[PDB]
């Protein structure tokens, strides 16, 4: 019975960690957008903006 | 047919139509962005038929909403429907509207089909077979037209083109020959 | 050779349509997680202040 | 030597281009296969996991 | 013939004609650069026939656009076409225009051929065989000439040579003997 408890806690901490990554990537992606639109590129700026949002 | 099947399937149908509704709204929005791209560069006509696809998905949104409603209604009085062998005045609508909406929406949602059977066989009163085909005239007509597939009158289409043109701020010159007539 | 080459054009042309199709369904399945409105306001957000730092 | 430099370098360009599109073709291939994989496993696990249960 | 084949193939046809259109535009552009190279150095004549190849690919661009449109139209009312055994007034055009455009464009696009069959066999009313050959006079004529292969009148050609000469800034002296006549 313990096995399932441990898998649930594991899945929880798992989801937290992955969420944390996606957030970190989000910030990095803002930065990357700024570098992008600094050139004047309106396409790369698009798909970067998009990936930031998602 | 069983009761629990009917209940569980109704709840799953509500969830399903919920997510599917929200998603169809977002998809519609994005495609409207596409319209805004067309009208600012290329031909009007292409944009026009494209927004006919738009008006289709919109009608599906609305339809799914009202149908969702009737589902929820049947789920609320569901305590009652487990008793009478005859549908009473209150449910005399949503029964027909939901049953009849099966063959249209079956592709988007299968659970709607299974529910359609679950009700269909609970009634030997004017449901199933030719009797089923003959009780389905009495459904909600509004839902019937919102759902039914026919090309919209071009004035409506061109209206949408006006609005879409406006929101993203592109100049558009709607034919003055259409506005005169209906 | 020349035959092999127009065959080549046609071939990777089909590659491109495969690509396009794939990305349409692939981007219309996850599309709940990327609203259009949100992206608009974001891109604008980083538009006005873009080079101001 | 100089004109050869031009000629070779030109070949390098075009061959590089085809190399790129072939790259895209392969990676596209991988994505397609793997995606078929998830659709199937998830499907046969959607048959006994079907929402009612 | 099946319905789903018709639908999926229409969507693939739209994509196909889209990419193929864009690409033909770019290719045309580049070749126009070649024209600019010729008129500034060598004979006019060679440049002239070359821009006849240009005018060909241009006509293919335009054609693919209007045909793309009709495809999209059939795809929008596609909900309707799955019911009637007879094509109604609305689709009475795109059916013929798309069917008839099969043997011309089959090399660029095969999917257009498969669609052509899918419609061809859905109708026992004036489609297929000699009846098919006899319903194909009623198509869009504009698309018919835009697509049909015949050498353009030399005034049009020489007009293109004028413009192309201008954009890349090369001196060009169009024969004054052509401008007089048509």
């Amino acid at each position: 019975m313990e096995k399932h408890l441990f898998n649930l806690k594991f899945a929880a901490k798992e989801l937290s960690r992955s969420a944390k990554k996606c957030d970190k990537e989000e910030k990095a992606e803002k930065a990357k957008i700024e570098k992008a639109i600094q050139k004047g590129n309106m396409e790369v700026a698009r798909i970067h903006a998009e990936n930031a949002i998602r | 047919f069983k009761a629990e099947r009917l209940r569980v399937n109704l709840r799953l149908v509500i969830n399903r139509l919920k997510l599917l509704e929200k998603k169809k709204t977002e998809l519609a929005q994005k495609a409207r962005k596409e319209i805004a791209d067309y009208l600012a560069a290329g031909k009007d006509e292409r944009a026009r038929i494209r927004v006919e696809h738009i008006i289709r998905e919109d009608y599906l949104v609305e339809a799914m909403e009202i149908l969702e409603l009737y589902c929820d209604l049947l789920l609320a009085r569901f305590g009652l429907i487990q008793s009478m062998k005859e549908l009473d005045s209150g449910l005399a609508e949503s029964v027909s509207t939901l049953i009849w909406a099966a063959p249209r929406l079956q592709s988007e949602v299968a659970e709607l089909k299974i529910v359609a059977d679950q009700l269909c066989a609970k009634y030997s009163k004017e449901y199933g077979k030719l009797c089923r085909t003959n009780q389905i005239g009495t459904v909600n007509d509004r839902l019937m037209h919102k759902l039914s597939v026919e090309a919209p009158p071009k004035i409506l289409v061109e209206r949408y083109l006006i609005e879409i043109a406006k929101n993203y701020n592109v100049p558009y010159e709607p034919d003055s020959v259409v506005m005169a007539e209906a | 050779i020349s035959a092999l080459m127009d065959k080549f054009e046609h071939q990777f042309e089909t590659l491109d349509v495969q690509t396009q199709q794939m990305e349409d369904t692939m981007s219309s399945t996850t599309t709940l997680t990327t609203p259009q409105n949100q992206v608009d306001m974001l891109l604008q957000e980083m538009a006005d202040e873009a080079g101001l730092d | 030597q100089k004109n050869q430099a031009v000629n070779f370098l030109r070949m390098s360009a075009r061959v590089d281009a085809v190399a790129a599109r072939v790259q895209t073709a392969v990676t596209m291939g991988k994505v397609t296969k793997s995606m078929a994989g998830v659709v199937k496993s998830m499907d046969a696990t959607l048959k006994t996991m079907n929402l009612e249960k």
